[PDB]
C-alpha cells in the first residue's frame, strides 16, 4: 500500500444535456379556407 | 498508464442528425 494509484477512470459527468435534434413540424400547412369564385347566383 | 486491454475513452458523442431530409410532395 501507498502507490495509490488512480484507475477508477470513471467518467461522463457532465455529459448530460443534448437536444438531438427534434421531430419534424408537427405538420405543415397553409392556414386559410380555400374561399373560391364561388357558384351560380344569377342564372336569370 | 493502461486500462488493461479496454479502457480508451475515445468516444462519438452526438455524431449529428443528419435524416432531416423531409420531402412533402404536396401536389
Amino acid at each position: 500500500p501507498g502507490s495509490q494509484g488512480a484507475p477508477g477512470l470513471q467518467g461522463a459527468p457532465g455529459a448530460p444535456g443534448s437536444q438531438g435534434a427534434p421531430g419534424l413540424q408537427g405538420a405543415p400547412g397553409a392556414p386559410g379556407s380555400q374561399g373560391a369564385p364561388g357558384l351560380q347566383g344569377a342564372p336569370g | 498508464g493502461a486500462p488493461g486491454s479496454q479502457g480508451a475513452p475515445g468516444l462519438q458523442g452526438a455524431p449529428g442528425a443528419p435524416g432531416s431530409q423531409g420531402a412533402p410532395g404536396l401536389q
